């Protein structure tokens, strides 16, 4: 019925910087007051932060700061701090006359920045107890590492295999902001069986570290 | 204190009817008006409709052809319910009074409505540790085809919380969940350490520990 159409749908900066997270209107309501601005922590209900396009809510910090403009209401939060580091949704209430509803917005993960980190590369056989059931997972782990942005190839006896694996990724770690990757390739028994040497290859920028076992070998 | 309570939440089986109940502690449903917001797992915030403090309800679009919102002044609670459950509903589902532009806003802590075609207990494997690895190694447990979310993974019931950790699960091929849950822990361990992993499926009521060994 309408559109908070965010941005960026997620950014990373440092302590200190200065964010400016953006909500539009798809349509013009030409003015409107009701529109807030909500933060989220992961596993944590949204908690509010701004509310009539600029009014700070009392306990909020006034590094958060709200600004208006018709159809295009911005966050700001001037210095930022180590408990900002949340997903932040703008929300507006429109209504006409048999239509009233409220409108939040994608979301923006606000990440924090720092020292990029090599994952600790580890390759996991699938279990005997497994096999007995037909079918082989092979697992690879990537262990606290930055960029989150990272290529993991699954090579087969050398093959490159593909659309037989899916990825999974944590969030920020709060002690040291990194992430951890696990890969996981489904075979079959017979396909697994027939084979012998299994590789997982991490691609970061100019760095490719594979990590490999024969099948069969201690 | 916590002063709004959601209740009824549950598993509710596809094309069922959700019928949650916010519920006041310490002021007045009447006096306010209330909104139902949901969240899937991993994905944003979602309206679904509000009552005002008179009385008349609004619904979004797609909440229209399906939900409804009543309350009842005498219990001090507003009441959702929606039908033609799917798995996109599966969601957790706050009442709160949004105050976009007024200053009072109250949020419930929420509660999960899970829309699930079958209950199957979770299938747990070993991640044995790296034989070749006296620096760090990485052991855990392959959590697989269990339905549906979510499973809950501790490690030697609790003690051992450092340096864990597990993954969001995702969605297979076959319809079943999967995740897996990791740690690192010094290579010198791995003969005196033991170490157990605890994978609780609540909607199948299986608990499954599982000892990791080397080798």
């Amino acid at each position: 019925d309408i559109q908070m159409t965010q941005s960026p749908s997620s950014l990373s900066a440092s302590v200190g910087d200065r964010v400016t997270i953006t909500c539009r209107a798809s349509q013009s309501v030409w003015r409107n007051k009701n529109v807030a601005w909500y933060q989220q922590k992961p596993g944590k209900a949204p908690k509010r932060l701004i509310y009539a396009i600029a009014s700070l809510y009392s306990g909020v910090p006034s590094r958060f700061s709200g600004s208006g403009s018709g159809t295009d209401f911005t966050l700001t939060i001037s210095s930022l701090q180590p408990e900002d580091f949340a997903t932040y949704y703008c929300v507006g209430h429109y209504g006409s006359e048999n239509d009233a509803y409220y409108a939040f917005g994608q979301g923006t993960k606000v990440e924090i920045k720092r020292t990029v980190a090599a994952p600790s590369v580890f390759i996991f056989p699938p279990s005997d107890e497994q096999l007995k059931s037909g079918t082989a997972s092979v697992v690879c782990l990537l262990n606290n590492f930055y960029p989150r942005e990272a290529k993991v190839s699954w090579y087969v006896d050398n093959a490159l295999q593909s659309g037989n694996s899916q990825e999974s990724v944590t969030e920020q770690d709060s002690k040291d902001s990194t992430y951890s990757l696990s890969s996981t390739l489904t075979l079959s028994k017979a396909d697994y069986e027939k084979h012998k040497v299994y590789a997982c290859e991490v691609t970061q920028g100019t760095t490719s570290v594979t990590k490999s076992f024969n099948r069969g070998e201690c | 204190e916590v002063q709004l309570v959601e209740s009824g939440g549950g598993l509710v089986q596809p094309g069922g009817s959700l019928r949650l109940s916010c519920t006041a502690s310490g002021f007045s449903i009447d006096s306010y008006g209330f909104s139902w917001v949901r969240q899937a797992p991993g994905k944003g915030l979602e309206h679904i409709g509000y009552l005002t403090a008179g009385g008349r309800a609004f619904y979004a679009s797609w909440a229209k052809s399906r939900s409804t919102i009543t309350r009842n002044t005498n219990e001090n609670t507003v009441t959702l319910k929606m039908n033609s459950l799917r798995a996109e509903d599966t969601a957790v589902y706050y009442c709160a009074k949004l105050g976009t532009g007024s200053r009072f806003a109250i949020w419930g802590q929420g509660t999960l409505v899970t829309v699930f075609n079958q209950i199957k207990g979770p299938s747990v494997f070993p991640l044995a540790p790296s034989s070749k690895s006296g620096g760090t190694a990485a052991l855990g447990c392959l959590v697989k085809d269990y339905f549906p979310e979510p499973v809950t993974v501790s490690w030697n019931s609790g003690a051992l919380t450092s340096g864990v950790h597990t993954f969001p699960a995702v969605l297979q091929s076959s319809g079943l969940y999967s995740l897996s849950s990791v740690v690192t822990v010094p290579s010198s361990s791995l003969g005196t350490q033991t170490y157990i992993c605890n994978v609780n499926h609540k909607p199948s009521n299986t608990k499954v520990d599982k000892k990791v060994e080397p080798k």
